[PDB]
């Protein structure tokens, strides 16, 4: 039982996966174990949904979360979204299950069976936290395979069917990219917008080549700096700023998940291009922008003028002006005015909604995509009764943004505080009082008076 | 040595009778321009048109408030999430009238509370202590952030931002609880156990470790007198305090260790805390708390109301009374 | 060594556990009432 | 340390289990019909799915007489029937 | 109070033909409308026009008349505008509109019966409730 | 010992399990017929009679929405005893007619006392002082003010709050649209010493964990503590350099920051006790007259105050008639305060 209590390991059972800093071979199964476990979960989740799904009702309406992913790389969709075919996804739920059984083997053989320390067996498998050219070349192949998944979502869109385009003109469909944005200018120029409103930062991406272009991008940067940290070691700055223990190491990628946890919230929140509405529901901004068009669409077939109503505030019931000019949706959607999509953006003009369009070429189709974002707009209670809070029971429906959303914003949070935990524990135990002060040389009495 | 290591070393001093450090760098700054600018608002801003229904609300003593009543007020529902310093406004009457102090209140306080939370780690390291007092500032730095700006993100609006006053803040619960039931919502029931808890905790190990003080003083005196600043020796018996809360419920549902008892206390509020924060940020994207309205029915299909049908109606008339020139249309969808 | 069987603690333990078991039992077959 | 044999004692024991893994289960069972037989409803006087409204009532059977609630109460269970 | 053959007694046709649904189908109906029509139809109203609602005195003022399983069957085939001028299955699920709306591609004649059967019967127990809105909630 | 009196104190003072005493014999059957009380009514008890709400798992609540509700209002303050003139000894009738409240209120109210009267009495027999006794004077003085004062000030206890979750949710809102309880400066300091002593809780418990002395090898370090250890587990002078230059300020008398603790929730919750028994009169916080003559005057005038008191009436119109059903309130749609569309 090496290290396996309190006596030898100097940490309880409720902290016993610390036990494990120093024990290379246990540490890989925990970690091949753990791989083995999220495989698992997305094998079993997509067979799951698989067996609920009824191809005929919008995914949205189904509590899916997985379909959606698998769709959107253009597998199993035809036109609009329909679902033509099934077997891609139950392909997808199949492979990962079967992996997981492959991880979950390696996982308990490393974890029970196998070397608890990698080091006297291997010394291309063995590490040691301290040194730092083995942490720069493991951390190296991870990026190069990091680079490489990037890239094969590359030659899915490119070479292998394409990515499902809620954009295509005249309709959603599957596209294949072939003029994938390389211009540095628009890919870098993302990074450096705005993550406020109307700009959305890398949010803000609405077309295939530009996501495309960025993956060429970013699968070549993971493997050119992965092919960087195998051959070099870290400079003296590096050196001089980082603390350099595995606590240490793991405290910089909980920030790093902690911030791209967020960043996902945000993403399933306002993006409707890789996150398309004919899977995910509408956006928040989308179905309160889909009720006003809704309105309007009504009373102007009752013989209302739009353009002339006034509202009871004195700004247009249906149409009002943009603090910079453009005609956009009234009401309190006058704050979702940044909101684009396939079934608007084809009444807007270079001064934003215009009116003869509106009066003259609203199509049947756009009626109908309104009429459905405007009732599964994305609130509804925890035991999923759609609606606003006040609602009765009778129609059960959250749409997976808001269950994507909160989940990834309570893990980010969460991801957060043990950056902070752990990032903490790691500089006090590099200095050496992370167990307490030491009675005969408590810094503070060392010190002078503050008064 | 040169000026640069001379000023980091003033920065990082543990001398300085506040501390600075790089943390401070970025927080006494941010702090103080958001403090500058709340208390000039609080008095003198005129009416912000908080709706963006150019119905102006007045925020400010001057303009007709009081303590209770006054605010600085959100942003715009025009401008939304849109960013809006002062130099994108034509004019500070603009700004004013747009609620251009609230964002710049609201950023420059988050990211100076934010560097608040970072210098606790700081000094902690420069003292040579443990470090996890930041951790446990972390539950109301988040739920600031919940109400400041996650909930704003989520509805699309800083209007829908709380307000920097303490009616204000009353008008975000009420059209929070119309919006989204938390009352109904098990993460502000935690966050509930969260602070009754930790106030009973809190009262609890105030009377225990009041109430076995070794005597060291006279009856003239206080107590408190009987503890010197420094002092090596504990100056209350835990044995006695256990001895007493071990027989009040029941042995072991008293600590006798103050290591455990002083995590828990910890713990308690914070984790309940961190649960409120998360109830907010996640009704922030419309996952709402339970709705059982009309769950009971007869055997015929007559409705059978329960507290929660009343709730409803309770919440149904907070709904439909909120921002009353602001809808056009029949949802309430942000 | 040798323990009594029945204590204030004994029944103390059964004023509870008792009706809880019971109480339970009730709420389980509730789950099958249909109106 | 106040005398009394320790639970985990207790309950680790053959003997323990041998007495209870009959009245857990007599009283979870007894539980289970005092449901299941009706009887809860005439015990604490609580409505069944078909008796809250006899069938072409309007309103709520509320009490509104304080010495005579009993007789109202009465008076608003024939009325079902 | 129960859910008797009375109140599952409905309007079968303008003549005052009645039929007696079963409980069966009362489930089905209520099963069916939660499916392809409470997005919008939730408690009688309709969410994108609350002028229109499921009410049977609504119904009946329809044109052609909609308060009986005749005339809500034949709505949900070719659903018209309240004066009976305009077909707007464009806009209205219906049997002739599955390919763009497509939860009414497997919808059976039985199961259309079912739903019209539901909307007769649920304001018999809910009374104004139905098509009430927030007001009766 | 001596008689018998000296005799049963012997027995009633045994050093066992569960310490029983004199106050033992108040405490046990108040504490056990309140909390049986409780659940019993909320698994098998209706309040169809008393206010037209199912009530209880029987008729298909969940743990969140059952209660024990009140009485109906018709029942005044009644004692409404099993053998009053009410139920006159039917136990079904006592049921229906919201028995169970009154029961769960008078044996909670002695069973807190016989608590109390338990801390007082194991304090003296292990010779400490009695502050946690008086500390829980404000847990007596919120249970009084608030479910038997405050019915006591209003018709009936109809009015006081329902004992369940949901039901107590509902007596929020409705101090809130009636009372505008928000505004009360008795409320306001008892949410600052309720979050002022979580607040403190916390920040207490995270001092001392994080300047505690080496006193072990381990990194998991509780097991480095001694109850019986003469030493401090913790530097009081490095939390107070560590406070003093983050804050401002520091504590430095641990005596003192320990009866403070006792001080800031105990004190707001006899503050909020005190504005509870002005809501037993209605009289409230409900508005400030300047605010008022103003807004009457000046039709542009707005604050967040005149915004919340709109929602405070929505509030009494749209719950009232379900709320108060003894009232027999029919409120036609054209009255209802509504804003536009909603
Ligand atoms: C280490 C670095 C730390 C340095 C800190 C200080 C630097 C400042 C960082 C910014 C912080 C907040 C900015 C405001 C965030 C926001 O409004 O974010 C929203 C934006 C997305 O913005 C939206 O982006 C949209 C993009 O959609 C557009 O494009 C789409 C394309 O399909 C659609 O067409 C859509 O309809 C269309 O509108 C629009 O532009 C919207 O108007 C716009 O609001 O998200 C984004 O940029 C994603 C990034 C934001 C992540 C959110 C972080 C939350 C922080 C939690 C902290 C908790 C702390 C706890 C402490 C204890
Ligand atoms: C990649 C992520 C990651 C990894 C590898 C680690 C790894 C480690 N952590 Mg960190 N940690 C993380 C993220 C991570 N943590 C996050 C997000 C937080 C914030 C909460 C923390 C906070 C944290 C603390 C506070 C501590 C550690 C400690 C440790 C060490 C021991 C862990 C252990 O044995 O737990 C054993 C596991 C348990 C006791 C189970 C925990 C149960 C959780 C809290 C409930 C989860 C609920 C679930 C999702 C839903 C319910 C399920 C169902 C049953 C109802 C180990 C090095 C300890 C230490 O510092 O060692 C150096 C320690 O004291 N971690
Ligand atoms: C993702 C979850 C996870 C993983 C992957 C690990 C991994 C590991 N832990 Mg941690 N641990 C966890 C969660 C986890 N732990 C939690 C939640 C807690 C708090 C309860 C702990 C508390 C803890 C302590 C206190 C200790 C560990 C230790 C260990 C290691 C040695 C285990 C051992 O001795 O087994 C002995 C157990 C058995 C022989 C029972 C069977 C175990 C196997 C793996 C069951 C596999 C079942 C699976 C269905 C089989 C599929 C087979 C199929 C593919 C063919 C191992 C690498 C120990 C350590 O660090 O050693 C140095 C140690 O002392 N853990
Ligand atoms: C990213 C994570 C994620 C997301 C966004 C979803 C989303 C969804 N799931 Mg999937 N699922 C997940 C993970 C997730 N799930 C996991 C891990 C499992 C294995 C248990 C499943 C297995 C599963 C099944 C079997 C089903 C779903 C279904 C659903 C849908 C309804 C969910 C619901 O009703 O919740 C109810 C809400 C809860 C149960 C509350 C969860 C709250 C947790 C306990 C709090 C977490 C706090 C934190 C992590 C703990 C920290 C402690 C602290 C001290 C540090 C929804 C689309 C349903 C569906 O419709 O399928 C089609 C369905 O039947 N899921
Ligand atoms: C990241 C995961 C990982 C890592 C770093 C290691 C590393 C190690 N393994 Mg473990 N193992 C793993 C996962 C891993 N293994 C899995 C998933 C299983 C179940 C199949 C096992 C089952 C296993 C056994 C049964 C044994 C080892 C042994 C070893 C050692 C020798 C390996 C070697 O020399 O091969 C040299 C190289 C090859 C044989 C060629 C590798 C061919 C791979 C499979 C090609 C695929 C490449 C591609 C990038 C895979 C992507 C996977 C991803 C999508 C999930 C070394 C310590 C031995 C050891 O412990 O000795 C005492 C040993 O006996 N492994
Ligand atoms: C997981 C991915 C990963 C990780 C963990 C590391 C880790 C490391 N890298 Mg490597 N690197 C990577 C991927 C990665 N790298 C890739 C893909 C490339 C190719 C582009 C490189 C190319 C590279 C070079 C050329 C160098 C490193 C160096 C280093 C070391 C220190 C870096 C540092 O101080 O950053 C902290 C960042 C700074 C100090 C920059 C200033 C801080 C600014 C203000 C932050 C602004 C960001 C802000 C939060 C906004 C976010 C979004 C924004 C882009 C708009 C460390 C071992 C150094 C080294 O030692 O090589 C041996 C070094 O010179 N890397
Ligand atoms: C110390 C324990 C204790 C205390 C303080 C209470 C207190 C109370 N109980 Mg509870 N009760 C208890 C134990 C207790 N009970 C036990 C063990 C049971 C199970 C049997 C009950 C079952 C119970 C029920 C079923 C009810 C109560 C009720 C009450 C209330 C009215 C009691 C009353 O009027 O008595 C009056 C009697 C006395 C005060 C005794 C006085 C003793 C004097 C000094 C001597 C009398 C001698 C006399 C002259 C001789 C006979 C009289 C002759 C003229 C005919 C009150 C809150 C009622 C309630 O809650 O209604 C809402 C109610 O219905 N209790
Ligand atoms: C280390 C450790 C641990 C952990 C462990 C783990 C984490 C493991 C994992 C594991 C795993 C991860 C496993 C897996 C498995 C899998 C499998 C075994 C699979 C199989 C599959 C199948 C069999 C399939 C089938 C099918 C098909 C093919 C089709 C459809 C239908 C079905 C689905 C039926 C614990 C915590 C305990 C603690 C101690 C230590
Ligand atoms: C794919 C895609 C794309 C692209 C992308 C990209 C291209 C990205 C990039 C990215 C990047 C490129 C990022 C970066 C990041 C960075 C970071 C995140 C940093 C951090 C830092 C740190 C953390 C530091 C720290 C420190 C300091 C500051 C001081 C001293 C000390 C220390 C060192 C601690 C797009 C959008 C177009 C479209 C969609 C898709
Ligand atoms: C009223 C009355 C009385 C009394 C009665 C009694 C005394 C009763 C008791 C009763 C009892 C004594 C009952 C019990 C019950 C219990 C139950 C019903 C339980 C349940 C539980 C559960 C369900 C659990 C849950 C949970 C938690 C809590 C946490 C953890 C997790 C879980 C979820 C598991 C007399 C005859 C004198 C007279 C007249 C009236
Ligand atoms: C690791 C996964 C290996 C399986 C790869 C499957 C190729 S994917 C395949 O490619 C076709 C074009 O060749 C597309 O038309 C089609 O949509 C797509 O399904
Ligand atoms: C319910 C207890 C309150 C009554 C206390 C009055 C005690 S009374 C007292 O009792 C002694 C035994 O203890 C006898 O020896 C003595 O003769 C008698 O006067
Ligand atoms: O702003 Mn402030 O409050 Ca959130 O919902 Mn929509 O918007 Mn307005 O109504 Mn309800
Ligand atoms: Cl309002
Ligand atoms: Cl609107
Ligand atoms: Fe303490």
């Amino acid at each position: 039982a090496t290290n396996r209590d309190q006596e030898s390991s100097g940490f309880a059972w409720w902290a016993g996966n610390a036990r494990l800093i120093n024990l290379s071979g246990k540490l890989l199964g925990a970690h091949v174990a753990h791989a083995g476990l999220i495989v698992f979960w997305a094998g079993a989740m997509t067979l799951f949904e698989l067996a609920h799904f009824i191809p005929e009702k919008p995914m949205y309406e189904q509590g899916l979360i997985l379909i959606p992913h698998i769709a959107t790389l253009g597998w199993g969709v035809g036109p609009g979204g329909e679902v033509v075919d099934t077997f891609p996804f139950f392909v997808v739920g199949v492979v990962h299950l079967i992996s997981s059984a492959v991880l979950g083997f390696g996982g308990v053989y490393h974890a029970i069976r196998g070397p608890e320390t990698l080091e006297e067996y291997s010394s291309f498998f063995g590490y040691d936290w301290k040194d730092k050219n083995k942490m720069t070349t493991i951390l190296g192949f991870h990026l190069i395979v990091l680079g490489i998944g990037a890239l094969l979502l590359v030659a899915k869109a490119m070479f292998f069917g394409g990515l499902y385009d809620t954009w295509a003109p005249g309709g959603g469909d599957v596209r294949v990219i072939t003029n994938p944005t390389l211009d540095p200018r628009v890919i870098f120029g993302y990074l450096l917008k705005s993550p406020f409103g109307g700009e959305g930062w890398i949010v803000s991406v609405n077309n295939l080549e530009d996501v495309v272009g960025g993956h060429i991008w970013i699968g070549l940067i993971c493997i050119a700096g992965g092919i960087w940290h195998i051959l070099t070691t870290p400079f003296g700055w590096a050196r001089r700023a980082f603390i350099w223990s595995g606590e240490a190491y793991l405290s910089y990628s909980l920030g790093a998940l902690s911030m791209m946890g967020f960043i996902a919230t945000c993403f399933v929140w306002f993006n409707n291009t890789v996150y398309p509405s004919e899977f995910y529901g509408p956006t928040g901004p989308e179905a309160s922008q889909a009720q006003a068009m809704t309105f309007l669409i009504r009373d102007q077939k009752l013989g209302a003028n739009v353009g002339s109503a006034q509202g009871p505030t004195g700004l247009g019931k249906y149409l009002m002006r943009s603090p910079t000019g453009e005609i956009i949706f009234g009401g309190e959607t006058m704050r979702f005015w940044d909101f684009r999509g396939p079934w608007l953006e084809p009444l807007r003009g270079p001064n934003g909604l215009d009116l003869n369009k509106i009066k003259n070429d609203i199509q049947p189709w756009q009626e109908r995509r309104a009429a459905e974002y405007m009732t599964h707009a994305p609130l509804g209670s925890l035991n999923s009764v759609g609606g606003v809070a006040t609602e009765i029971n009778s129609v059960n429906f959250v749409s997976p943004r808001s269950w994507l959303a909160t989940s990834h914003f309570v893990l980010a949070f969460f991801f957060l505080v043990g950056h902070l935990w752990h990032a903490g524990r790691a500089r006090a135990a590099a200095a050496g009082f992370e167990k307490g002060i030491d009675r005969e040389s408590e810094p503070v009495l060392s010190m002078p008076s503050l008064d | 040595a040169n000026l640069w290591e001379r000023f980091c070393n003033w920065v990082t001093s543990t001398d300085n009778r506040l501390y600075v450090g790089w943390f401070g760098v970025i927080m006494i700054p941010t702090l103080l321009a958001a403090t500058i600018c709340f208390v000039i608002a609080f008095i003198a801003a005129p009416p912000v048109d908080i709706d963006g229904i150019r119905e102006p609300v007045s925020g400010s003593l001057l303009y007709g408030n009081n303590i209770i009543t006054g605010a600085v007020v959100p942003s715009s529902n025009a401008i939304g999430l849109h960013f809006y310093p002062i130099w994108e406004a034509a004019s500070l009457d603009e700004w004013l009238y747009n609620g251009g102090p609230y964002q710049l209140i609201i950023f420059h306080f988050l990211l100076g509370a934010s560097c608040y939370m970072g210098r606790q780690w700081e000094l902690s390291y420069r003292l040579g202590m443990r470090p996890w007092i930041c951790v446990a500032y972390s539950a109301p730095l988040a739920s600031a952030f919940a109400v400041f700006l996650i909930y704003p993100i989520g509805q699309g609006s800083f209007s829908d931002g709380m307000p920097l006053g303490i009616s204000g803040t009353f008008n975000f619960m009420i059209v929070f609880q119309a919006e989204h039931n938390i009352l109904m919502h098990p993460f502000h029931q935690l966050g509930v156990a969260g602070v009754f808890g930790g106030a009973l905790f809190c009262a609890m190990h105030g009377s225990l470790v009041t109430s076995s003080l070794i005597r060291e003083t006279t009856e003239t005196e206080s107590a408190n007198y009987g503890y010197k600043f420094g002092q090596e020796e504990e100056t209350y018996n835990i044995v006695a305090a256990h001895g007493y809360f071990g027989r009040l419920i029941f042995q072991y549902a008293s600590f006798n260790n103050s290591r455990s008892l002083h995590f828990f206390l910890a713990a308690w509020p914070v984790v309940g805390v961190w649960f409120a924060a998360l109830g907010i940020s996640t009704m922030a994207f419309n996952l709402n708390g339970f709705n059982f309205n009309h769950s009971v029915i007869d055997a015929k299909g007559n409705v059978i109301n329960t507290w929660a049908d009343i709730i409803n109606r309770a919440n149904l008339g907070m709904e439909v009374m909120h921002e009353r020139n602001a809808h056009n249309f029949p949802l309430d969808l942000a | 060594v040798s323990y009594p069987i029945f204590t204030v603690r004994w029944v103390a333990v059964h004023t509870l556990a008792v009706p809880t078991i019971f109480f339970l039992g009730a709420i389980a077959a509730m789950q099958f009432i249909q109106r | 340390t106040t005398g009394e044999r320790p639970f985990s004692d207790i309950i680790t024991s053959v003997r323990y289990w041998v007495i209870h893994s009959i009245t857990i289960p007599a009283l979870f069972i007894a539980g289970w019909l005092f449901v299941s037989t009706g009887l809860a409803y005439d015990v604490f006087g609580t409505p069944r799915p078909d008796s809250y409204y006899a069938q072409e009532q309007r309103s709520i059977p509320l009490v509104t007489d304080r010495f005579e609630a009993k007789q109202q109460v009465e008076t608003f269970l024939e009325q079902l029937k | 109070a129960e859910l008797t053959p009375e109140v599952l007694t409905v309007p079968l046709n303008s003549e005052g033909k009645t039929i007696t649904l079963t409980e069966k189908q009362y489930l089905e109906g209520k099963r069916l409308f939660q499916y392809a029509c409470a997005s919008c139809h939730v408690g009688g109203i309709t969410k994108t026009n609350p002028s229109l609602d499921l009410r049977t005195e609504t119904l009946a003022l329809a044109t052609p008349p909609r308060d009986n399983i005749e005339g809500l069957v034949d709505y949900m085939k070719n659903p018209t505008t309240y004066d009976g001028e305009q077909e707007i299955a464009e806009v209205h699920p219906s049997l002739r509109s599955a390919d763009i709306f497509p939860k009414m591609r497997n919808l059976t004649e039985k199961d259309l019966v079912a739903i019209a059967g539901h909307i007769l019967v649920e304001p018999k127990i809910l009374g104004d409730k139905w098509g009430g809105g927030k007001v009766y909630y | 010992e001596r008689g018998w009196f000296d005799i049963l104190d012997d027995w009633l003072k045994r050093d066992r399990f569960v310490f029983v005493g004199w106050s033992g014999i108040l405490l046990f059957p108040c504490a056990y017929l309140a909390l049986g009380g409780w659940l019993t009514g909320t698994t098998f008890v209706t309040s169809w009679y008393t206010h037209g709400l199912a009530s209880s798992y029987l008729e298909g609540c969940n743990f969140l929405t059952v209660a024990v509700s009140t009485p109906a209002n018709s029942m005044g303050h009644s004692l409404l005893l099993l053998w009053g003139p009410e139920a006159q000894g039917d136990f079904t009738r006592w049921c229906q007619l919201g028995g169970l409240w009154t029961f769960i209120a008078l044996h909670g109210a002695f069973g807190l006392i016989g608590f109390m009267l338990r801390q007082f009495e194991i304090a003296r027999l292990v010779g400490v002082r009695p502050y946690n006794a008086i500390a829980f004077s404000a847990p007596i003085a919120v249970f009084v003010s608030v479910f038997l004062i405050y019915p006591l000030g209003q018709s009936s206890w109809f009015f006081a709050p329902s004992f369940g979750v949901a039901a107590i949710f509902r007596f929020l809102l409705f101090f809130q649209g009636f009372h505008n309880w928000t505004l009360n400066p008795f409320h306001m300091m008892g949410v600052a010493g309720v979050l002022g002593g979580a607040l403190l809780c916390a920040i207490h418990g995270a001092t001392v964990e994080n300047t505690l002395f080496q006193d072990g090898e381990g990194a998991s370090t509780f097991r480095a503590f001694n109850p019986t250890q003469a030493e401090e587990t913790y530097s009081m002078v490095t939390a107070n350099r560590f406070w003093s230059q983050i804050f401002g300020i520091a504590f430095s008398n641990k005596r003192w920051l320990h009866f403070f603790m006792l001080f800031v929730p105990v004190t707001g919750l006899w503050m909020s006790a005190i504005g509870v028994v002005g809501l037993a009169l209605n009289l409230r916080s409900y508005d400030f007259i300047s605010q008022e003559i103003r807004a009457a005057e000046d039709p542009e005038f707005e604050t967040f105050y005149t915004k919340n008191l709109l929602l405070n009436e929505g509030i009494r119109a749209w719950m009232a008639p379900q709320d108060q059903p003894h009232e027999n309130f029919v409120f036609p749609e054209e009255v209802l305060p509504r804003g536009n569309a909603l």
